[PDB]
């Protein structure tokens, strides 16, 4: 069974969410 | 005129982030299927079944 | 001034490319950083162990996610010997119709990587069965790594940013680690094994949906409590089981079966289970023993002074090193790197001898791809290792503190270390390669009875003390005494039912030509130790630089006086023991491909005549291997080996480009780089464009760690290229 | 002045001078100065544009009309390359118009601003409910008020990216909240740097 | 739908367009004066 | 620049100062030796860190030390 | 019942042995081994507020001074034997 | 007045001012004051959301609306749970940060009872999700049979007795 397009856009949504808190925690460690 | 907008060094780097974005969308949804690359063709074969029967 | 090296004023204000370089290079090292207290490295360090954490569960998460959306788990769940496993879709716009025509593996409808990393056989061992299971899997990591991204940057704001002392507080992290990080984390790996990965091999599915629903036991946990644990081992899984179904499935689901599961070549479940919870009890046990805030415990400090010889042999004990290793962390580094990689080697060693993964050892590929991959990584760890001791004994390490410990000692007879590992160096090398050579000889003189044939009498030894009864000696396991009578109460059926069998590799026939490898190896090891030991040693000076800590660790040299002084520093040691440690790990790892492609194909006779002498390695290993990797591609088409091929010859390429690094150094480049200057600034239509940072040559210092990354790089890459090309070309 | 959420801080150059000004600006696409009134008017411009795409669907699917995305294959009277042809002149004449008046140069401003932010918000959500249920807008609104409890956007095709979505933008202000309460709110770099 | 899709995007954003991205800032940043 | 230190141990034969390409060393009065100077490096900007001066220091060990440092315009010894 | 008369039965043995045979050594020994001090001073001393050592620790009316952590070691220790003690004789009554 | 009899000497950090103070850190863990305060008010959420659970509970298994509360998510209202997510999260969201807006702009014996009352309700809440788990009866009819049978229904013997009432 192969996975729904809605699961694959909500796990990339939260990659994406994942990627902003990475981008947060870049900039505090370059500070 | 031509270039009236573009004169402006971050009007260029609009320009270009928003060309990649359109470039990009235009090719992996029209562009590539349009240029029949073979990667967008399917394989269109039948299947080989690597050695020990494995698939 | 630039702002690039915002940590590094020095390199802000350099007018050259090194610039650029040395601002790459070193970003890392905290240390060595404008305005740099303590407080700010740790509280750095801590959040890039965050910051590196969370990009491990997100390459997991990737994993699961690739797998559960473009791979074949479920068929391959249903035939795992008849299925390769895919890693991930291709899409690449430079594919030709054959390539994309040949790469369409298993059964995808598009070009395909076939997963070698085994990633099928755990996931498939530990209950998941579905691409759903998968997906949750992926999308509970993704929100792991997120919640560990806002976790170093929650502890990066002043509130929540630690103090010095709290990274110091040594009892109250191992007594957490040990209990709760080791512990409670393999307690609940059991629970998990017990509850769902057990139940979904014996066909039952159990997820979150009809968890707290199915027992994973037809007793409850009344056994448990009232003490008679005996009934969790009552009825194990029968021999004839399939994985996966209920043919034959027991309801156990601890036990100390031994061995291996029939069907599967693998560990049974109620093993690594009843594993899981043995460590558990035993690391939650061991995380009480040092004190934090309670009145009980040891503390680690005391421990160490209280530890002196009476007699004096090591001089003052180790009075004074619990200061050293809690403020040095290149000391602690160079610790955890040296477990981590002796544990690296030691999964390389174990996986393969013992597969823990359903139907992981009837797939060759994967078995040889995560045996190199793990010893090449745990070489590479140990490297690390041993540089990083070094960089402790230059920047880190107090004479005056550490008086008359015994690392004060090690510096006062390190001449005696240094030359002895030259001894055994020497020995081994003169000696197994002379028998190399002299088997190379009577193989070549058609006189192979005259070879040096010595029979490694002593592992063959270990091995029937271990239960192996090939040899005949008889002695431990294989002889009927009490070691034996005790072991054969609960494993010993199930071990030398495993060991006895031809088809596995728990313990593997042993020859002549183990013996010679085996001493290749020892050689390797021992050079590699006797760079990297006199790199840390002569660190802090040696006699032809007396004032060596007084540079740092990484300097090119002290110039052409006194002899000349190339590769005289630390680093220099590291650069060129890793060298060295790729020769012994590709010569570990050579044997092992060879001796499992033998047994693989039925014929371990073959690895047993040629491995004697090294012609035979070159032509019945190398060369006759190399077949169906090199044929990837040709004239006529190409198969799915072309990639490997490609990668083969890329490998080739970077392992040479990286000999220009190493042969070739500065003062030629940076003369052609002034002759470049000219002409570009001399050049109409190009001096309009200026370079901002002055091209010079790379430093000497920079290219041999770039030569030695281009070695290494093409090292690994050529030797994967041909592991996996061979295997997959003969066995898929 | 109130603010894009209760407890917002407004970027430095976004101090309500603009009309529909509520400080929200997060990936700082207007924190360059000199490109703001070309964002300001970008703004205004996508806005007016949705505002006459809404008045033309709505009216067209009210009075039984051809449906707004089958409108096109209506057989008019001129064909596709002429009409195409007279919008490339005359939009073009119009729009040079514009950018020459543009490169000479309160309530009212406010509401046409707020007006067009509305109709892009709706135009985008036609399109979007077209492209998941099939239905038009006046379709779509009968099937919801029909059964306002199940038909919905978070029970559609992609109601598990909308009910994610709508998480992402409860749970942002709270974490944008401890960032302004521990952190600094110092930072040197801005999501889109130019 | 995501199969058919996704890869031919998110290939070049990745391979192509990603990487112009990083490297023009980094060297923007790294080629930015001190003051 | 780099670093480069004259120790006590100096004995004036001057061989590093003579031995400089750059003229970063020079001799100054000293009463510590015999000879009766010492040597020192005003010019320390102008090291390139050839290191020639420690190549031709008799006294065992070096009494001249170069320690290289941030590397600029002159110390890199470019002609651009 | 024979697992509650074995191993409470235990637990107390083990709990009255941390009383009076090994507490002597015991206290002497936390007397011997100071404090965990990391440079020299300990690491609440240091800084590490979180060290901060706890209260409930020495409130006892014990004779002995048996506090609630030596309770809690001691029938950790009692619960470990007694359990050994089951396991092992189920292992001996039924395999 | 402590947790412990009298020769207990509370820590530092709880010197007795907020209510509800009997020196119960063993931790240590509100030693830093403003994370004290962080936590009382967590404290008192956690505890008044114990206390709507609980009540809501036992409303709904006494009066008999919702027997075996666990499976209230699984009952058809005619509103999706998607949905109901997607209206939640706004609103709760708006609610929470209201209150915490308020808390950071920020009778004894009342606010003493409430605090005690809100530790009870999270050790009953607990406690009812583990009897939940072990029993799957609901919360008062575990209650009426543990006062029918005290010694045949407990956790002594609901542990012993998982798999034949599971
Ligand atoms: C805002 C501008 C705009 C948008 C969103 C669309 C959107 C669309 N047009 Mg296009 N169009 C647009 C401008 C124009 N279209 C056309 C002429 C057509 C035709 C003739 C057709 C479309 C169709 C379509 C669809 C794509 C298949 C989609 C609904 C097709 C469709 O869905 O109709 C059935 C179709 O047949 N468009 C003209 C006249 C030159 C336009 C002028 O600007
Ligand atoms: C580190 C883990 C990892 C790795 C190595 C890969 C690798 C790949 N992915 Mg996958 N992916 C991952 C995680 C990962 N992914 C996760 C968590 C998601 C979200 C569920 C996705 C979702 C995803 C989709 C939807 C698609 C791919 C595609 C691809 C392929 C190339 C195109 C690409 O890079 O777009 C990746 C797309 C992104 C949007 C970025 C996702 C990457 C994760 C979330 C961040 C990883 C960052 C890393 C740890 C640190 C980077 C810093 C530095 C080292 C460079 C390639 C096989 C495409 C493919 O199969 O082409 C054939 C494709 O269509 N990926
Ligand atoms: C129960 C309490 C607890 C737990 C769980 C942890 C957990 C962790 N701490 Mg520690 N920590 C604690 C208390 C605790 N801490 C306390 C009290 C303090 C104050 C003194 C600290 C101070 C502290 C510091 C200063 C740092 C950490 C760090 C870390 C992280 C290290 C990464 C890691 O786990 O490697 C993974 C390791 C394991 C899971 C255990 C290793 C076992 C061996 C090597 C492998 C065996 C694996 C096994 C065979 C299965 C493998 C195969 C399978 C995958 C297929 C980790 C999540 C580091 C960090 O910043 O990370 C964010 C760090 O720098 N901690
Ligand atoms: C947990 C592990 C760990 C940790 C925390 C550190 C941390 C550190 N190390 Mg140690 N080290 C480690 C592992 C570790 N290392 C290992 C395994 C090795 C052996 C390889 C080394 C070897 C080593 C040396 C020799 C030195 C350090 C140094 C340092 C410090 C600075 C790193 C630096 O210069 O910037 C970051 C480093 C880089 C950016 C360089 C990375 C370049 C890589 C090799 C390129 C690889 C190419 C890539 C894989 C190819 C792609 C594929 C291809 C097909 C395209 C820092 C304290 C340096 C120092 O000054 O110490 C105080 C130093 O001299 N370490
Ligand atoms: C195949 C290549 C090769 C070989 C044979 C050696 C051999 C040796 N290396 Mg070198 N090395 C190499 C490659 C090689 N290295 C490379 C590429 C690197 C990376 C730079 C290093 C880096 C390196 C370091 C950094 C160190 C070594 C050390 C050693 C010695 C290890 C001890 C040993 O095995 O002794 C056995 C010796 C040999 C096998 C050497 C050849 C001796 C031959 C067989 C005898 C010949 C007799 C015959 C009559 C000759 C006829 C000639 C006639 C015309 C005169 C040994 C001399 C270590 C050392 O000095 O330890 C004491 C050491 O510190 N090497
Ligand atoms: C010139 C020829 C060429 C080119 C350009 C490509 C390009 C590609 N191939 Mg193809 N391929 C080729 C030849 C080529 N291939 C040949 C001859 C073969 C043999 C038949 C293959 C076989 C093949 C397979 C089997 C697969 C590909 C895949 C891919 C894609 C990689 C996805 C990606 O972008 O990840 C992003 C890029 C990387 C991850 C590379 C990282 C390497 C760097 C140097 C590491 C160090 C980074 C460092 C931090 C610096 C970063 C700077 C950054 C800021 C710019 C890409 C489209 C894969 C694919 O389509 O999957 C999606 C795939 O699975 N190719
Ligand atoms: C807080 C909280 C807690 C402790 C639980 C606890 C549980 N939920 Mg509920 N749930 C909550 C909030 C919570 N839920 C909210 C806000 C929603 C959205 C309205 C739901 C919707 C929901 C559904 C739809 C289901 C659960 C289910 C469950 C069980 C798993 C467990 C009893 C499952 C269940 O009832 O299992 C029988 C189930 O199917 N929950
Ligand atoms: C306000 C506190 C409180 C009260 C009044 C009750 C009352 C009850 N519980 Mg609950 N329970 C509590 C807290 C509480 N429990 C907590 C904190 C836990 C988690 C360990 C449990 C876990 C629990 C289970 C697992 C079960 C009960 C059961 C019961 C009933 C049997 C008698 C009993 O307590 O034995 C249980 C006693 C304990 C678990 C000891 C600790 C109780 C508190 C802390 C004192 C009774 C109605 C049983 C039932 O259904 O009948 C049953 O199966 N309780
Ligand atoms: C430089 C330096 C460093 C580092 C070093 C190193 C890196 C080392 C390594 C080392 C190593 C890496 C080691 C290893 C070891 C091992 C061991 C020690 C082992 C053992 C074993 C045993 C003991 C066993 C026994 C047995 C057997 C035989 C089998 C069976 C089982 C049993 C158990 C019985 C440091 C930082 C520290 C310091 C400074 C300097
Ligand atoms: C009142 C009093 C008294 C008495 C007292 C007593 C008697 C007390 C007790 C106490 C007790 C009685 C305590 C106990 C404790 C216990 C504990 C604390 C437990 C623990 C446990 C554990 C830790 C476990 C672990 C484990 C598990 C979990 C399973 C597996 C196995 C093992 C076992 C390892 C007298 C008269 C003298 C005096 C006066 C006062
Ligand atoms: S590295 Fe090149 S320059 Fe530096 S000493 Fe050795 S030879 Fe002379
Ligand atoms: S430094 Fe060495 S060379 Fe220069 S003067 Fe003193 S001694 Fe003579
Ligand atoms: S290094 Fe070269 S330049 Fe600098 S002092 Fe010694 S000799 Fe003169």
């Amino acid at each position: 069974m192969p996975l729904s397009d809605t699961q694959v856009f909500t796990a990339l949504f939260v990659a994406l969410i994942t990627g902003i808190l990475s981008l947060r925690l870049g900039t505090q460690l370059y500070k | 005129a031509a270039a009236q907008g573009l004169g402006r060094r971050e009007a260029v780097y609009s320009v270009l982030a928003v060309s990649a974005g359109l470039l990009t969308v235009a090719y992996g949804v029209k562009g590539a299927k349009d240029a029949k690359l073979p990667i967008t063709v399917g394989p269109q074969q039948p299947a080989q079944v690597g050695p020990r029967d494995r698939i | 001034a630039t702002k690039f090296p915002k940590f590094s004023q020095g390199l802000a204000s350099d007018p050259t490319t090194r610039r650029i370089w040395f601002g790459i290079a070193t970003a890392h090292d905290f240390e060595t950083h404008d305005g740099m207290t303590e407080e700010k490295l740790y509280q750095k360090i801590f959040a890039s162990h965050f910051g590196q954490l969370a990009i491990i569960f997100l390459w997991t998460s990737g994993n699961l996610f690739h797998v559960a959306w473009q791979g074949n788990f479920e068929k391959w769940g249903e035939d795992p010997l008849h299925v390769r496993p895919i890693a991930h879709t291709i899409w690449d716009p430079h594919f030709g119709q054959p390539a994309v025509e040949a790469f369409t593996r298993g059964g995808a409808s598009a070009p395909v990587n076939i997963a070698y990393s085994g990633v099928y056989q755990w996931w498939y061992t530990i209950g998941m069965r579905t691409n759903v299971d998968l997906y949750n899997g992926s999308l509970f990591l993704l929100f792991v790594a997120g919640l560990f991204l806002f976790a170093g940057w929650l502890h990066l704001q002043p509130t929540f940013a630690p103090a010095v002392s709290w990274f110091k507080n040594a009892e109250s992290r191992l007594n957490h680690h040990l209990s709760g990080l080791f512990g409670v984390s393999s307690l609940a790996w059991t629970g998990h094994l017990v509850h769902v990965a057990i139940p979904a091999s014996r066909g039952e599915t159990v997820r979150w949906d009809n968890f707290l629903t199915t027992l994973p036991h037809p007793a409850g946990l009344a056994p448990f409590f009232t003490g008679q644990w005996a009934v969790y081992a009552q009825n194990p899984d029968t021999a004839g089981h399939i994985f996966g179904t209920s043919e034959g499935a027991g309801t156990a689901i601890l036990t100390f079966l031994g061995g291996f599961h029939p069907q599967t070549q693998s560990l049974w479940l109620t093993d690594m289970a009843h594993h899981h919870l043995a460590i558990a009890v035993v690391f939650i046990i061991a995380g009480h023993q040092y004190r934090t805030n309670f009145g009980i415990g040891h503390s680690m400090k005391e421990i160490l002074e209280a530890h002196t010889a009476p007699s004096g042999r090591l001089g003052a004990g180790h009075t004074g090193l619990f200061d050293t290793v809690n403020n040095s962390l290149h000391f602690q580094l160079g610790l955890a790197l040296a477990s981590v990689g002796v544990l690296c080697s030691l999964t390389a060693q174990h996986m393969y001898s013992m597969p823990p993964y359903a139907f992981l050892a009837q797939d060759f590929t994967t078995q040889a791809a995560l045996y190199s991959h793990h010893q090449y990584i745990a070489g590479f760890i140990m490297c690390g290792a041993f540089a990083h001791g070094a960089i402790f004994f230059i920047r880190d390490y107090d004479p005056e503190a550490n008086k008359g410990n015994v690392l004060a000692r090690m510096l006062e007879h390190k001449e005696a270390i240094i030359s002895h590992l030259s001894w055994v160096s020497l020995f081994l090398g003169f000696h197994t390669l002379g028998l190399y050579v002299h088997n190379d000889v009577m193989q070549a003189f058609g006189t192979p009875e005259k070879q040096i044939l010595i029979e490694p009498v002593f592992a063959q030894w270990i091995q029937a003390a271990q239960g192996k009864a090939l040899y005949g000696f008889d002695i431990l396991l294989s002889g009927d005494n009490a070691a034996t009578a005790a072991g054969n109460s609960i494993y010993l059926p199930g071990w030398l039912a495993g060991i006895n069998s031809s088809t596995n590799s728990l313990f593997l026939p042993i020859g002549p030509g183990d013996f010679l490898v085996h001493h290749a190896i020892a050689l390797g090891l021992h050079t590699t130790t006797l760079i990297l030991v006199k790199g840390a040693l002569d660190a802090r000076g040696s006699k032809l630089m007396p004032d060596k800590k007084d540079f740092g660790y990484s300097f090119p040299c002290d110039g052409p006086g006194r002899g000349g002084t190339c590769d005289i520093s630390a680093w220099d040691a590291f650069y060129l023991a890793v060298f060295w440690e790729l020769n012994t790990v590709s010569w570990t790892v050579f044997y092992f491909h060879w001796k499992h492609l033998a047994l693989w194909q039925g014929n371990s006779a073959q690895f047993d005549e040629s491995s004697t002498y090294i012609m035979g390695w070159l032509r019945d290993y190398l060369w006759l291997n190399s077949s169906q990797l090199i044929n990837g591609y040709n004239p006529f088409g190409m198969n799915s080996l072309s990639v490997w091929a490609w990668m083969f010859l890329f490998g080739h390429l970077i392992y040479a480009t990286g000999f220009m690094f190493l042969i070739s150094w500065r003062g030629y480049w940076q003369e052609l780089i002034e002759t470049l200057v000219w002409a570009h600034e001399r050049t109409p239509l190009a001096n309009f464009v200026k370079w901002n940072d002055k091209p010079v040559a790379l430093s000497i210092v920079q290219a041999r760690l770039v030569g030695l990354t281009h070695f290494a790089v093409g090292f690994v890459l050529t030797y994967a290229a041909f592991v996996i090309a061979s295997t997959s070309g003969k066995f898929g | 002045r109130e603010l894009w959420y209760p407890g917002a801080v407004a970027p430095e150059y976004l101090n309500g001078s603009m009309a529909g000004d509520y400080g929200f600006d997060p990936l700082r696409l207007g924190a360059n100065v000199e490109t703001l009134p070309y964002l300001q008017e970008a703004e205004l411009m996508n806005g007016r544009w949705a505002m006459a795409a809404t008045a033309g669907i709505l009216f067209t699917d009210a009075t039984g009309l051809p449906k707004w995305w089958e409108a096109g294959a209506a057989d008019y009277g001129y064909d596709f390359q002429t009409l195409v042809a007279f919008q490339v002149v005359v939009m073009g004449v119009l729009e040079a118009f514009r950018v020459r008046g543009l490169m000479k140069t309160p309530d009212k401003r406010v509401k046409e601003v707020k007006n067009g932010r509305l109709a892009m918000v709706a135009f985008l959500g036609m399109v979007s409910s077209y492209a998941v249920t099939g239905l038009s807008p006046l379709e779509a609104l009968e099937a919801h008020m029909a059964n306002p409890q199940a038909v919905n956007l978070f029970t559609s095709a992609v109601g598990g990216e909308s009910v994610a979505f709508i998480a992402f933008l409860s749970c942002a202000p709270t974490f944008l909240l401890a960032q302004k309460t521990l952190g600094d709110g110092k930072e040197e770099f801005r999501p889109i740097p130019w | 739908m995501a199969a058919s899709l996704l890869p031919s995007i998110f290939v070049p954003l990745v391979g192509l367009v990603f990487p112009a991205v990083a490297m023009a800032s980094l060297f923007l940043y790294i080629e930015k004066e001190q003051v | 620049s780099h670093a480069v230190k004259i120790y006590d141990t100096c004995i004036g034969c001057t061989q590093c100062v003579r031995a400089c390409p750059t003229d970063v060393l020079e001799m100054v009065p000293w009463d510590g030796c015999k000879a009766g100077q010492i040597a020192s490096a005003p010019r320390t900007e102008d090291c390139v860190g050839c290191k020639r001066c420690e190549a031709a220091c008799p006294t065992d060990f070096l009494s001249v030390r170069v320690y290289l440092g941030s590397e600029t315009t002159r110390s890199m010894g470019l002609a651009y | 019942d024979d697992v509650n008369v074995v191993m409470s039965a235990s637990n107390a043995l083990a709990l009255y042995l941390g009383r009076f045979v090994f507490l002597p050594y015991q206290r002497a020994q936390v007397e011997r081994v100071g404090m965990p001090t990391q440079n020299g001073q300990t690491h609440f001393a240091a800084g590490d507020t979180r060290a901060e050592e706890a209260s409930f620790i020495t409130s006892t009316n014990d004779p002995a001074g048996f506090n609630l952590v030596d309770v809690f070691a001691w029938g950790s220790i009692g619960h470990a034997i007694g359990f050994l003690a089951l396991a092992s004789q189920s292992a001996q009554q039924m395999l | 007045k402590m947790w412990l009899p009298a020769p207990y000497k509370a820590p530092a950090h709880l010197d007795g001012s907020i209510a509800g103070d009997y020196g119960f850190d063993p931790l240590g863990l509100g030693t830093n004051p403003d994370r004290l305060k962080y936590y009382q008010e967590a404290e008192l959420m956690n505890a008044r959301w114990a206390m709507m659970a609980v009540a809501g509970i036992v409303g709904t298994e006494v009066a008999g609306i919702e027997p075996r509360w666990w499976e209230a998510g699984t009952e058809d209202y005619g509103f999706p749970p998607a949905a109901l997510l997607a209206i939640q999260f706004p609103v709760m969201g708006y609610l929470e940060n209201k209150r915490i807006q308020g808390w950071m702009a920020t009778d004894a014996n009342m606010k003493l009872k409430e605090i005690k009352n809100g530790r009870a309700a999270m050790i009953a809440f607990v406690g009812i999700v583990v009897q939940a788990i072990v029993y799957r009866e609901g919360p008062v009819a575990a209650l009426k049979d543990h006062i029918s049978n005290p010694f045949g229904c407990n956790m002594a013997t609901n542990i012993m007795n998982i798999p034949v009432n599971l």
